[PDB]
RNA sequence: AAACUUUCAACAACGGAUCUCUUGGUUCUCGCAUCGAUGAAGAACGCAGCGAAAUGCGAUACGUAAUGUGAAUUGCAGAAUUCCGUGAAUCAUCGAAUCUUUGAACGCACAUUGCGCCCCUUGGUAUUCCAGGGGGCAUGCCUGUUUGAGCGUCAU
RNA sequence: CGUGGAGGUCAGUGACGAAGCCUAGACCGUAAGGUCGGGUCGAACGGCCUCUAGUGCAGAUCUUGGUGGUAGUAGCAAAUAUUCAAAUGAGAACUUUGAAGACUGAAGUGGGGAAAGGUUCCACGUCAACAGCAGUUGGACGUGGGUUAGUCGAUCCUAAGAGAUGGGGAAGCUCCGUUUCAAAGGCCUGAUUUUAUGCAGGCCACCAUCGAAAGGGAAUCCGGUUAAGAUUCCGGAACCUGG
RNA sequence: AUAUUGGCGAGAGACCGAUAGCGAACAAGUACAGUGAUGGAAAGAUGAAAAGAACUUUGAAAAGAGAGUGAAAAAGUACGUGAAAUUGUUGAAAGGGAAGGGCAUUUGAUCAGAC
């Protein structure tokens, strides 16, 4: 149960609020966890996604798959994998939409910003 | 009227501007619900009342 | 791509007026090739610098009038402070502080003193 | 407006709605450096200002418009 | 609401041959105009007895 | 451009099964008439001829 | 002949376009607008009509100062600028 | 674009198209077209339709009379291209795009996709890889979107 | 006997009920006090690389500056000082600016993009003629300043 | 007996299929109704004990939306009138050109304009809807181009009239009045040489302003030119005002 | 200490659920009407994802038939479910100036229980 007066437990609120959060809202939205070795290694459980991360699909029909992340769709709420296609007999290839909750981040793209959020989430960089 | 004045001929000239069907590219969008221009004006179809 | 306000901070007027030319001159010569071509990505960018060579340009003449009329009564009206009309025309703390005499000598003889019951 | 650079020493312009003759004879002395005989004008339908410029005989509009750089 | 199914200018047309005397909504050109109003019978007026 | 274009091409179906001569044509025609549903005729003067 | 052939003698004009309003209820031989009242420096408007001052009532436009004064006060109409790096 | 390792510059020989016809406004127009048509099925140069074209001395008067003669043509060939009566060739360079960045990346429409820009034809119906489902469109985007390039 | 009319069943039409849904409404409670001559509310006309609206903005025109975040925007194009960065972005914040023509609307006038006067400057041989740029010129009232009026009135 | 919500319970039913809908199948009740099978469908819903109501329709010349018979019916009959060949095209009573026959008959079905409209003008592309038959055509649909003035108008003047100011009414929004019972404003000579323009040394009777694209009014003609513009552009030849 | 159908910021309900709830869940005080003051609508739902039907063949074409995508086109931008009025096809029946109903049984078709 909640106990502040300034949460508010209003489905219809929570759902617009969703749904018209803006860019940088949507970003802290799109979070995924780690692996388990990042998870033991790091100190830290969840990270926002980002354009260059190696990741592993657990969830879906896709389950299994490895690659790097392509895209970041904030726009559409869904995140673009590299190597994880729909393939047509005309040639075409489609990518597919993926929701960053299923899938296990394997490898950081890690700089300055990185790591100084890292370190201020309470982990450790050696 | 052949002979008007610059009030008239500057809400006309918005009028002419504004005689266009939709762009193409606009139906192409992510999430687009405009699928026609539901305020086109035409000379015989319905007055602009000066 | 464009110009960049912390490097335009650290020129001069002429400096600032040459630049501005160079850019409208280039602006110009991007209006003529969008006669032929639709899509040009390059006259947003130039349009973004001449807005930004003109905000510099006007914040030093700003600042150069605010240290000539430092520290004088009668400023100019948009250089002084606006918060609202009713802000402006109320009271100071001065002239809402101001008490007579009488009263005065009321307060220091008479204060309102500090007191418990318990004991 | 190429018919009549062949026929009159005649260059074409848009020009800005505030202005006026004076002001569009003293900005094409400015920016092209040549000499303005006539100046004509009007307001198209769609709202813009067009102007004719009629230079004089000791200058030639084909050399103006091909430096301008759209012939 | 307390104005709800009242923020419309009608008036009955009266006793005659082809329409019943419920008030109807008056002008013209907007496919609203001749349709009947305010009551608890037709479609966008009030309801029997609000609730308070 | 044929994506799009058999995108109008579906949008304007019910829009000419209405019968409109164009997106501009937006007529409305009123529920009833007070001139034909209204009054009564005496043995004076009428209302049409 | 009150009908149909005298409607064809409709081609002059009562009212033209407004300057205050921009409306096209400008009576042109009374010189006064029968909406917004223009000339008079007060706008007209009546407790009997309260859907005409919906149409025309404060945020049915641009708002172009007063949408501001709410984050003006709600920082305290300060004066001056924000500092960098939290240092 | 904002690229500084661009070249940016036009083609200097152009190409009569024979099967088109149209009635031009130019008087110019008109006279350049009757020496094009008189040129041949070759490409060709602005400066060959010249009067004073071959020179018989190196005196700069008659390449004052030349540059005078261009002035008066480019006039001419800006109608004359308008009506596709005559077509440009292309200034070509050479350039080299991965593959593995060429298979990384993916077309939504693979072999449906064209120009419907280009003016051509023959570029703008072709395809580069046609048993990989990769266009003319496509190849660019993708040879402008590398940086390994 | 068929056809035709009517009834019954299966399938297919016409039409948009019912069911399930919901970024909307409606009512109650709590907290706060902030529009304008330093030019408001409202109006007109403009402005996007490719837009008619809605939503933004004013010739610095879907925005400039500053502060934070830290890699997008996305229909396409384009982003190295877009990229281990003094830095994306229809992001958030917002204290510096810009703010066309108007409007209580203020030189006069306005069914007109009409007509003046003053000051400084630049260009046409020019205090007198013409043109460009910049800055001004409403009414009522208060306090003061200066110049005055009246055999209203005092001393010479 | 039935319906929308609320408290409790059946550790109730449900993707091995909830609710809803259809059903020449089955059972229970005097009945309101309840229950089962089958088909369709794809995400929620019941029994009992109680609480509450915007709680049950055949009608109101009821309201809104939809659909019939009449019925392939009434009708598509004012303005004298059409025909032949070729071209185009999937297709021609109706489009284009040619060949014929007619009509308006200069108080024309011709050539221009004023009110009003606003791009309908013209070119290229082009047929789903519209043109009560048709359509390859269009004032339709899509994309563009086009309106050039010292002399033509407006702008200026006053007409019938409208309307501030100074004053006077009215609780007030506002009313009267237009030279009024007001200290109501300009030309210049000055003198000319802080020298630039303070007084000038004579004037000053009129009192703002708005009100005519047919009244009054400074000055332009001819020839050529476009897909679409011209007393405006080009060529030639004039005139008027101001300096 | 009291008032508060406006403005700004919050939290809720034995409230309504697209003919309801505000006129407005959607580019709604919009479109449209009127000389004017004013009057004033209709309109939500493919799918988890456009993967929105490539290719062949008949047709001038719109389209059809194959094929294909999808869990499903008994989801095809006429798109969740798709009632009734009204209509088409097939099967069964009745019919010498209406049709329908009650009691009773014959004929045909169809059906459950059960020993
Ligand atoms: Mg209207
Ligand atoms: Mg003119
Ligand atoms: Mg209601
Ligand atoms: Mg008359
Ligand atoms: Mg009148
Ligand atoms: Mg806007
Ligand atoms: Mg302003
Ligand atoms: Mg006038
Ligand atoms: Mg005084
Ligand atoms: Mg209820
Ligand atoms: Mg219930
Ligand atoms: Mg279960
Ligand atoms: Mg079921
Ligand atoms: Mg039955
Ligand atoms: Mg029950
Ligand atoms: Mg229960
Ligand atoms: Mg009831
Ligand atoms: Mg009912
Ligand atoms: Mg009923
Ligand atoms: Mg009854
Ligand atoms: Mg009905
Ligand atoms: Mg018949
Ligand atoms: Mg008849
Ligand atoms: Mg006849
Ligand atoms: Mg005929
Ligand atoms: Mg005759
Ligand atoms: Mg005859
Ligand atoms: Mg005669
Ligand atoms: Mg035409
Ligand atoms: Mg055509
Ligand atoms: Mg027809
Ligand atoms: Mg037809
Ligand atoms: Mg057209
Ligand atoms: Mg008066
Ligand atoms: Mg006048
Ligand atoms: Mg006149
Ligand atoms: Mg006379
Ligand atoms: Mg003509
Ligand atoms: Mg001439
Ligand atoms: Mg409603
Ligand atoms: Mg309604
Ligand atoms: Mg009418
Ligand atoms: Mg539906
Ligand atoms: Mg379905
Ligand atoms: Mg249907
Ligand atoms: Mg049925």
């Amino acid at each position: 149960a909640k106990q502040s007066l300034d949460v508010s437990s209003d489905r219809r609120k929570a759902r617009k609020a969703y749904f018209t959060a803006p860019s940088s809202q949507r970003r802290v939205l799109l979070s995924a966890p780690l692996s388990k070795e990042l998870r033991a290694q790091y100190g830290i459980k969840a990270l926002p996604i980002r354009r260059d991360d190696e990741v592993l699909v657990v969830r879906g029909s896709k389950k299994g798959q490895e690659g790097k992340i392509s895209s970041v769709y904030r726009l559409k709420f869904a995140v673009q994998v590299d190597k994880v296609t729909k393939e047509k007999v005309n040639g075409a290839s489609v990518p597919i939409n993926l929701h960053p909750s299923k899938l296990v981040i394997t490898k950081l793209h890690l700089d300055k910003d990185r790591k100084a959020l890292i370190q201020r989430k309470g982990g450790k960089l050696e | 009227a052949a002979q008007k004045s610059f009030r008239i001929k500057q809400k006309m000239a918005k009028a002419k501007k504004q005689n266009r069907p939709l762009p193409q590219w606009i139906r192409l969008r992510t999430n687009n619900t405009i699928r026609y221009n539901a305020k086109r004006r035409n000379w015989r179809r319905t007055k602009m009342n000066i | 791509a464009g110009v960049k306000a912390y490097e335009l901070r650290t020129k001069s007027k002429e400096q600032l007026a040459s630049q501005l030319v160079d850019l409208k001159k280039e602006l110009a010569e991007l209006k003529v090739q969008k006669l032929s071509r639709p899509s040009l990505p390059k006259i947003k960018t130039v349009r973004k610098s001449i807005a930004c060579v003109l905000t510099v340009i006007n914040e030093q003449q700003r600042e150069a009038v605010r240290q000539l009329y430092k520290g004088k009564k009668y400023q100019p009206k948009d250089l002084r402070a606006k918060k609202t009309r009713a802000l402006r025309r109320a009271l100071t703390k001065f002239e809402a502080s101001q008490v007579t005499e009488k009263q005065r000598k009321k307060q220091i003889a008479f204060p309102q003193r500090k007191y418990a019951i318990k004991a | 407006a190429m018919k009549k650079v062949e026929d009159g020493n005649i260059l074409v312009f848009q020009v800005s709605m505030k202005a006026n003759k004076y002001q569009i004879k003293k900005a094409v002395k400015e920016l092209y450096e040549v000499d303005v005989l006539k100046v004509n004008t009007l307001v198209r339908p769609n709202g813009t200002k067009k102007a004719y410029v009629r230079l004089t005989a000791d200058y030639d509009a084909l050399d103006i418009a091909n430096r301008i750089g759209y012939i | 609401s307390e104005k709800a199914g009242h923020q419309t200018s009608a008036e009955s047309w009266g006793t005659g041959r082809a329409v019943a005397r419920i008030p109807r909504v008056g002008g013209g050109g907007t496919g609203r105009s001749g349709q009947g109003a305010f009551g608890n019978m037709c479609r966008g007026g009030r309801m029997f007895a609000p609730t308070k | 451009r044929s994506k799009a274009d058999r995108m109008a091409k579906m949008e304007r179906r019910e829009r000419n099964r209405h019968a409109k001569q164009g997106e501009s044509d937006r007529h409305n025609a009123v529920s009833l008439s007070k001139h034909l549903f209204s009054g009564k005729r005496g043995v004076g003067k009428t209302d049409f001829r | 002949g009150k009908g149909t052939p005298s409607f064809g003698k409709r081609h002059n004009k009562s009212h033209t376009l407004c300057n205050r309003c921009g409306r096209r209820s400008f009576h042109v031989q009374k010189k006064t607008c029968s909406s917004c009242g223009y000339p008079a420096a007060k706008t007209r408007s009546y407790n009997w009509g309260a859907k005409a001052k919906r149409r025309h009532t404060t945020g049915t436009g641009r708002m172009r100062y007063l949408k501001h004064v709410s984050r003006r006060f709600k920082n305290g109409f300060q004066t001056g600028s924000a500092s960098k790096a939290s240092a | 674009s904002h690229k500084a390792g661009e070249l940016i510059a036009r083609p200097g020989a152009y190409v009569r198209d024979f099967a088109q016809t149209h009635i031009l406004k130019l008087k110019t127009s008109r006279q350049l077209l009757t020496k094009i048509d008189k040129q041949g099925v070759y490409p060709f140069k602005l400066s060959h339709l010249s009067s004073n074209f071959p020179f018989v001395h190196e005196n700069e008067e008659e390449l004052q009379s030349l540059k005078k003669d261009l002035k008066s043509f480019r006039l001419g060939m800006s109608e004359i291209s308008n009506n596709y009566l005559c077509v440009e060739s292309p200034i070509q360079i050479a350039r080299w795009v991965p593959w593995d960045h060429i298979l990384k990346a993916t077309n939504p429409n693979g072999n449906l996709s064209y120009d419907a820009t280009s003016t051509l034809t023959l570029p703008g119906h072709e395809l580069p890889l046609p048993k990989l489902g990769v266009s003319a469109i496509k190849l660019k985007s993708l040879m402008n979107s590398t940086k390994e390039s």
